């Protein structure tokens, strides 16, 4: 089997419907006969009993610890994964056709392929699919720096400002092998993105790809995007 | 409205030394035609009705050179204005002199005197006039770049230019060079000021054909510290809420445009001219109507002049131009080279990537690679030249004297590496 | 609804007429005489040029109007022989101008009859004979006389009062003439850069502007306006633009002389041209 | 309405007959676009509007704002010209370049904190010089404003060593500050018997686009009068004039004499014009000779001023070690004025004439700055020297003019 | 006077810089108007003095652009017209108006060329036919777009690699509904097995029946000779030139190599030699039929039109 979908829960079903139901339904629509779901334990370690009350074909719910991250979540399920990893989240309701990111993962044999939908400044090549840079001022002392080798190999890099991460990744086996071999990573969204973006700027190397959609948008953990979730689910869940 | 232009016929950098101590850089010929003739032909084919030529150093020689040309004839549609002064020493001095004289009216071109191009910029001036009519004279300068890979030998490391612009409205937000910089630093207020789109561009070769509004001369009159063009854009981009003046940009992909400031830029632009990259401006077309410069185009870009008198065994394979009256001996091997008019070549010689000007005299057995020989030169037998050698204004090289890679020999002792004679040893 | 252009139904001998080619045959080129109610003529194959002609279609151009000289005419047989070889370029330009003036008069009387709603061709021909052919027979000039009388009636309508057609037909003809042939309107604009970098600079500039405005003739006021600080626009909205350009050039020369008398430069940014 | 006339023999600075321009009150503080709002609250928002154009030199030109402070159907005696220049270094270089400039300095202080902008303002006020401190941070808590006023009085106690004895902690506070300025600032001595010298700061064109042939107003210049009295009808003398380099060499400066047709201030001014305000003169000049800020930097004399157009001035180079009051938290060799290198641009502010000049030669006590445009102030006047540190012209030194090369064409 | 030399120099640097105007019939009308302006603005006693004059300015106008032959053959045709009038008047003062009316006859001959080819166009097209053309020419597209008014057939417009101008011909013929097929230039012998006849244009007909045309059409002529399909050269008679092919090697017009290999290719542009000839040479043995406004002619008949329109004493110009 090509993919093993992993759904993260780090601080949940507060809305017109369950927040866990939309990612699982999206997964169970196109394939994904077995789904590994990670339960939450930071806010309350009792949502897994709320996770086993759905009507899906097959779910794998595991208990987790309170103080844990997404990189620790992937390092926790390392002896039970044997193929590529397709990471998800709970608060992510997307009307985007999922097969674009998987087509970019298969067609170019990328090492990581991600999906964004219109803070974090990203630079993607003129083809629009392969990313080259991403940074925020949370960890930047200086304003912005660009490596010289990526300007010698890619002379024009289109930057984007309003793009937010929908947290839909496509990891390979050796990426999770290096993540398990390097226990200093705690948040995989800031670790697997920036370290692989730096290591791709080396010939024989790795490929990172991204799809910028223009159909819908994801949500957030806070109450800033909790008002549009019901308006999205009232007009987008009728077709699903 | 008419089309004015400012031509800086004296680039004030000390780069063509001591070649510039004989004859200014804009009078040096690529293929038997000086650079100011190329720039005036580009301006006349653009649609410029009036130019303003500015000359500081060796200006009388430039004046007597261009007075017998095609553009100062009464039949010329492009009238020139020869303006010289011994006081100005920079491009900002030229533009503040223009502002003090009030020559231009609106939407005038600004170009150097050593710019090789064939771009018709009517689309760029349409966009500039539309932006000036829309934003009520807010956008001032419209720079012009050419799309080029950064690995090309035209753009050298001294003037590789990286910009950060908008892809939607083509406005310039950041501008810098790569003069000894491995990691490039970009500001962050350009992203907050324009949240609709932004792009970085390293694929842009600078042509220095920046068409301007007369507010450029206004800002050059105000800011006395702005000495040249990149000083002006680097002072204009960092100060945005004071003296707003957003510079816009045009990118050319189907036409050629460049300038010269090295031996590398000279060699690359000359190799592009011989390989017809600046068509229609080709040496066999004779855009400057002179009988001493007309050529015929053979196969493999071989340009042959009149009365050449080739010998037996002399082979010309690729990119060879032969001027008027240059005699060539037997068993020669010439490739990728420009030969001037009235030269004398010996026997059993090789000449690759070389630029022989007029009046030179090459003896037998000489092997010349990637060099430059200026006017009235001479070289004896049993000499072999190395790449990046410069011979300047009748320097004689004696027998059994091989020059190293770094070699510039002229009549002036401290500006060149040495001064030669009938014997090369001192 | 159509008629001929002149009082004669057939052209005279050696009279250059304007025709349009309708078809090409072996005997010649069939044409239609546009100024004689589209009667059929023939340009001969021997008369199409002075050079040996292999084929008729090389110089016929069916659909194009051309001036041809009449060689032979027969009112009984209905044969009209025409020739393009005999006509000169000066005679061709004369025939083109005559056909243009006669077509303008035909369009004016056609508009007058359309305003009068005369659907019958005989009443329209009587209107033709009462308006244009009477002047053409009085001045002994077909086409030139009627157009000259209409150009005089557009200015002074006493010539139109002599026509005894009707009470409303003469007024409709005068209105059609004043709407069709009286477009006397032109604007000769020019730009002049007159200044004086001296003691009384603005005073000498105002004196030169007053001297240029004082040289404006009657029914042709040279209006000066400050288009720029160093440049000025001297417009002139009047008819007879060949004289208006000369008046603007004389005013510009007077302004240049008044500027040079007070030690001031006077450049011509633009010559006298119609707007 | 005013009742001035052309009958005057020896006017005074505090004369109530003029009521147009009596004294000038400079302002240099920690504003960051806050002093223009204070001057509009003190005088008027749309009060100063005579002839506008495109903003050419925003940070290089100083803006004057007249204020007729009345007392008691009120009675007006003296008016104050609020000089609010963009950038405190431009006002410091203009005040420390001679005499009769920035007579009443106003320290626009803020009751928020004690940041380094107030330290730079205090350094500029000490380098310029009667100070007038005024807290602009209105609408604060009582204990917070008390602690901020205690901190400001502790900062001004160190200011009291040089000049630190004003005291002022929204319209009532502005009226109290105007009353304190009318009661505290004395009448400065101005020379009215000398020849009128109008240093132009901003020129405008009064002729609109597409105007009439006879209704043509040309050369509405604007500036400041250094000393003397200018009357209508007197032939002004532009000492810089038209600088032309048509001889292919050294440029000649032809002085254009123009009859003063009117002296038009922000209000309807009379024929006589005194110093201490933005004097606007509409003379008999051409529109091309006086374009939008084209005739700036020209000393419009009246009786043939002795100052000739100098092309290269050799002055005494005396540069400071660090910047006056500019010291951030880092200070990584930023406040360090370097030596006068060859071919370096310097903004010499001789009084009101801010001209650029290249450092051609200097030997350890005197730099021979070759000016770009012709300047004519004096033969031994105190000439300043500025340098753009980071996108802003800041003062670097002062000196006295030791030698020059004059040129006067005709 | 002076305005004559103004217009002459404007025409000369217009030919030197680019293609002004775009198509050739306007250029021939400009050349004939310039020649009538030259003969109406001068003074001469003998016809030979005007002959030497016209030879000198013809040398100048073909030295402006040696690749474009329309101005040169128009100068040569005017020279033969002057020679014929001097010969018919020799066996004096009425010569000038005779050359004026002869130039007017040549203008009426020249304005009705494409529509005469269109009038004789129905004699070469049958129903359900496969036509292959190359390049872009308004004569051939007008030919096909009026021949489709009564017949229904197929036209395969093949693009040319330097400037794909056949896309304009494809979208101009597809508006008339001729079932246009668009292909590249590399599939000609791949589609020569089904093309019944080849109807192309040209730039210049040479004296021996050979022709220069848009590049890649010598390959098309070779494939059509291999498949024995007839070639239709819809060409007017102002593209008829006496210039022989082997003459000082000034045949091809080379343009900038940007359209073949762009400037963004890399550092490999230094060690490469890119040529872009926009014209190509077709011998008369690979041509079946020429179609001019006077009718259809053989390539074994171009010498008679040469001797009927041009003089052998004016071949050097």
């Amino acid at each position: 089997m090509e993919f093993q979908a992993v759904v993260m829960a780090v601080g949940l079903p507060v809305g017109n419907k369950p927040l866990i139901w939309y990612p699982l339904n999206l997964l169970e629509r196109v394939g994904f006969e077995e789904v590994i779901v990670v339960t939450t334990r930071d806010v309350q370690k009792a949502l897994c009993a709320e996770f086993k009350m759905k009507m899906k074909p097959d779910i794998v719910c595991i208990p987790d610890d309170a103080d844990m991250g997404t990189a620790d979540s992937l390092r926790y399920i390392y002896p039970k994964l044997k193929t590529d990893v397709l990471v998800l989240s709970c608060d992510l309701i997307t009307d985007v056709a999922l097969h674009e990111v998987v087509d970019l993962f298969r067609a170019y044999d990328a090492s990581l392929a991600m999906l964004m939908r219109k803070r974090d400044f990203i630079g993607v090549d003129s083809t629009g699919k392969r990313l080259l840079f991403m940074a925020n001022e949370a960890d930047l002392d200086e304003e912005l720096v660009i490596k010289g080798s990526i300007l010698q190999k890619h002379p024009r890099i289109r930057f984007h400002t309003g793009l937010v991460d929908a947290h839909l990744y496509c990891l390979k086996k050796y990426i999770v092998d290096f993540l398990m071999e390097n226990g200093s990573i705690t948040s995989i969204r800031s670790e697997l993105i920036p370290y692989l973006v730096r290591k791709q700027f080396s010939l024989k190397s790795l490929d990172i790809y991204s799809f910028i959609k223009e159909a819908n948008t994801l949500n957030l953990a806070p109450y800033d995007a909790c008002w549009n979730a019901c308006r999205g689910d009232r007009w987008e869940d009728l077709s699903r | 409205p008419p089309l004015q232009a400012v031509l800086v016929a004296d680039s004030f950098d000390r780069r063509f030394f001591p070649i510039s101590k004989d004859q200014p850089r804009v009078l040096l010929p690529l293929a038997n035609v000086a650079l100011i003739d190329y720039t005036l032909e580009f301006l006349t084919a653009t649609g410029v009705q009036e130019t303003f030529v500015f000359c500081c150093w060796k200006a009388a020689q430039i004046k007597e050179h261009l007075l017998k040309s095609k553009w100062c004839r009464p039949t010329s549609l492009n009238v020139v204005r020869i303006i010289t002064s011994e006081l100005y020493r920079s491009l900002g001095d030229v533009l503040r002199d223009v502002d003090a004289k009030a020559l231009v009216r609106s939407d005038f071109l600004l170009v150097y005197g050593d710019v090789i191009s064939n771009i018709n910029i009517t689309r760029a001036l349409e966009e500039h006039r539309l932006r000036r009519k829309l934003e009520k004279n807010v956008s001032v300068m419209t720079m012009i770049f050419k799309e080029s890979s950064p690995s090309h030998p035209t753009r050298c490391h001294e003037d590789n230019v990286v910009v950060a612009v908008d892809s939607t409205t083509n406005r310039v937000l950041h501008f810098q060079k790569t003069q000894g910089l491995r990691r490039f630093a970009f500001p962050l207020s350009l992203f907050q000021g324009s949240s609709d789109g932004v792009e970085v561009r390293y694929d842009l070769l600078d042509c220095h054909i920046s068409i301007c509004s007369p507010q450029v001369a206004q800002l050059f009159t105000d800011n006395f510290d702005y000495q040249t063009r990149d000083d002006f854009v680097r002072g204009l981009l960092v100060n945005e809420e004071i003296l707003g003046n957003q510079i816009h940009m045009h990118v050319t992909a189907k036409e050629y445009g460049a300038r010269v400031s090295n031996l590398h830029m000279y060699s690359a632009v000359c190799a592009d001219v011989i390989r017809r990259w600046v068509y229609p401006l080709t040496p066999e077309a004779n855009f400057t109507d002179s009988t001493t410069q007309s050529c015929t185009h053979s196969r493999h870009n071989i340009y042959r002049g009149p009365e050449v008198s080739l010998g037996h065994g002399s082979i010309l394979e690729e990119n060879v131009l032969l001027g008027s009256g240059t005699v060539i001996g037997s068993n020669c091997f010439i490739t990728n080279s420009v030969i001037g008019p009235g030269c004398h070549i010996g026997d059993n010689v090789v000449l690759d990537q070389t630029y022989l000007w007029q009046g030179v005299r090459v003896a037998a057995g000489a092997q010349i690679h990637q060099s430059l020989l200026c006017d009235n030169a001479e070289v004896k037998e049993r000499v072999t030249l190395k790449p990046r050698s410069v011979l300047t204004s009748q320097v004689v090289v004696g027998p059994n004297i091989t020059l190293p890679e770094g070699s510039v020999i002229s009549l002036h002792p401290p500006d060149a590496e040495e001064d030669e004679d009938d014997g090369e040893f001192s | 609804l159509s008629c001929r252009f002149y009082q004669h139904k057939f052209p005279e001998v050696e009279d250059v007429v304007m025709v349009n080619v309708r078809s090409i045959a072996e005997m010649g080129a069939y044409v239609s005489l546009l100024e004689y109610n589209n009667i059929e003529g023939m340009i001969l194959l021997s008369e199409l040029s002075r050079r040996r002609i292999r084929s008729i279609n090389k110089l016929i151009r069916i659909g194009r109007n051309e001036c041809v000289v009449v060689i032979r005419v027969d009112k009984e047989k209905g044969y009209i022989d025409l020739s393009k070889r005999r006509v000169s370029p000066e005679e061709a330009i004369k025939c083109e101008d005559k056909f243009t003036k006669s077509k303008t008069v035909y369009s004016i009387l056609r508009h007058v009859a359309e305003v009068l709603e005369y659907t019958k061709d005989e009443q329209l021909e009587s209107l033709f004979q009462r308006t244009a052919w009477v002047f053409d027979d009085k001045y002994k000039r077909p086409g030139y006389g009627a157009y000259d009388a209409f150009k005089h009636a557009v200015s002074d309508p006493s010539i139109l009062d002599s026509l005894d057609l009707n009470e409303d037909e003469r007024e409709v003809l005068i209105n059609n003439i004043n709407r069709r042939l009286t477009p006397q309107a032109v604007k000769i604009r020019a730009d002049i850069e007159v200044a004086c970098y001296g003691y009384e600079g603005i005073d000498a500039v105002k004196e030169a502007l007053r001297a240029g405005l004082n040289c404006s003739t009657e029914n042709m006021p040279i209006k000066i306006n400050l288009i720029a600080p160093p440049r000025y626009v001297m417009t002139t909205t009047t008819l007879e633009r060949t004289e208006g350009l000369s008046v603007l050039s004389q005013a510009m020369a007077v302004i240049k002389e008044k500027i040079e008398e007070k030690r001031g430069v006077f450049n011509v940014q633009m010559e006298p041209k119609v707007v | 309405l005013t009742t001035l006339d052309v009958t005057k023999l020896t006017p005074l600075s505090h004369e109530v007959i003029s009521r147009q321009a009596t004294i000038n009150i400079g302002t240099i503080g920690h504003v960051a676009h806050g002093k223009s709002t204070v001057v509009k609250a003190i005088s008027g928002v749309h009060t100063v509007r005579f002839k506008n154009e495109l903003e050419r030199n925003i940070t290089i030109k100083l803006g004057y704002a007249n204020a007729k402070i009345y007392k008691l159907n009120f009675k007006l005696v003296r008016h104050v010209s609020f000089v609010d220049c963009p950038g405190h270094d431009i006002l410091m270089a203009t005040m420390l370049n001679g005499a009769a400039v920035m007579d009443a300095a106003l320290l626009l202080i803020a009751g928020n904190e004690s940041c380094p902008q107030p330290q730079t303002s205090e350094h500029l006020a000490a380098i310029e010089i009667h100070i007038l401190i005024l807290q602009n941070k209105i609408d604060l808590v009582k204990e917070s404003q008390a602690k901020e006023q205690y901190e400001q009085i502790l900062a001004f106690v160190q200011g009291t060593v040089a000049e630190g004895a004003p005291i002022i902690p929204l319209k009532y506070n502005i009226e109290v500050v105007c009353e304190y300025i009318v009661k505290k600032i004395p009448v400065p001595p101005r020379d009215f018997t000398s020849e009128p010298r109008l240093i132009v700061i901003r020129s405008f064109d009064v002729n609109k686009p597409g105007c009439e042939v006879d209704d043509l107003k040309g050369g509405v210049a604007g500036g400041s009068i250094l000393k003397g009295v200018l009357k209508v009808g007197q032939e002004i003398e532009v000492r810089p004039g038209i600088v032309s380099k048509d001889s292919e060499g050294k440029l000649m400066c032809k002085p254009i004499f123009s009859k003063i047709v009117s002296l038009f201030a922000e209000h309807n001014d009379l024929q006589y014009a005194a110093p201490g305000g933005l004097i606007g003169v509409g003379t008999k000049i051409d529109p091309t000779l006086c374009r939008a800020d084209r005739m700036v930097g020209q000393v419009l004399g009246a009786v043939g001023a002795l100052p000739e157009i100098f092309t290269e001035l050799e002055i005494s180079y005396f540069l400071l070690r660090r910047l006056l009051g500019v010291r951030t938290e880092g200070d990584k060799k930023a406040a360090k004025v370097q030596k006068l290198s060859k071919n370096e641009v310097l903004m010499v502010n001789i009084g009101s004439l801010s001209t650029g000049g290249r450092v051609s030669a200097v030997k350890a006590d005197l730099g021979k700055i070759v000016l770009t445009n012709p300047v004519c102030t004096e033969v031994g006047e105190k000439i300043a020297l500025s340098r753009r540190v980071e996108k802003h012209w800041r003062l670097i030194g002062w000196g006295q003019i030791r030698r020059g090369v004059t040129i006067k064409p005709t | 006077g002076s305005e004559l030399s103004e217009r002459i120099e404007s025409f000369v640097e217009t030919l030197k810089r680019g293609g002004g105007p775009r198509s050739s019939e306007e250029m021939a009308r400009e050349t004939l108007g310039l020649l009538r302006q030259i003969i109406t603005d001068h003074r001469w006693s003998n016809a030979g003095e005007l002959m030497e004059l016209i030879r000198r300015e013809g040398r100048r106008m073909t030295a402006a652009q040696p690749s474009e032959t329309t101005v040169g053959n128009m100068v040569r045709r005017v020279l033969k017209i002057i020679r014929e009038e001097y010969g018919r008047l020799h066996g004096y003062a009425q010569l000038q108006s005779n050359i004026i009316e002869a130039i007017n006859e040549l203008l009426v001959e020249l304005e009705g060329t494409m529509e005469n080819i269109a009038a004789q166009a129905l004699e070469h097209i049958h129903s359900n036919e496969v036509i292959m053309t190359i390049g872009f020419s308004r004569t051939v597209e007008a030919f096909l777009k009026e021949a489709a008014r009564k017949r229904k057939f197929h036209v395969i417009v093949a693009e040319c690699a330097p400037f794909c101008q056949g896309h304009e011909m494809a979208v101009n013929l597809s508006k008339a509904g001729i079932e246009t097929t668009v292909m590249t230039d590399a599939a000609i012998f791949a589609v020569m097995s089904r093309v019944n006849k080849v109807i192309i244009g040209t730039k210049t007909i040479l004296a021996n029946g050979a022709l220069r045309a848009v590049t890649g059409t010598h390959t098309l002529a070779l494939a059509a000779k291999h498949h024995s399909t007839p070639l239709i050269v819809c060409a007017p008679m102002f593209k008829l030139s006496p210039q022989f092919p082997n003459e000082e090697d000034s045949f091809h017009k080379f343009v900038a190599p940007e359209e073949v290999l762009p400037f963004t290719e890399g550092d490999i542009l230094e060690k490469v030699s890119v040529h872009c000839p926009v014209f190509d040479y077709v011998p008369p043995e690979l041509i079946t039929l020429f179609i001019s406004n006077i009718g259809g002619n053989a390539p074994s008949y171009i010498y008679r039109l040469m001797s009927e329109l041009y003089h052998p004493d004016d071949h050097v110009l």
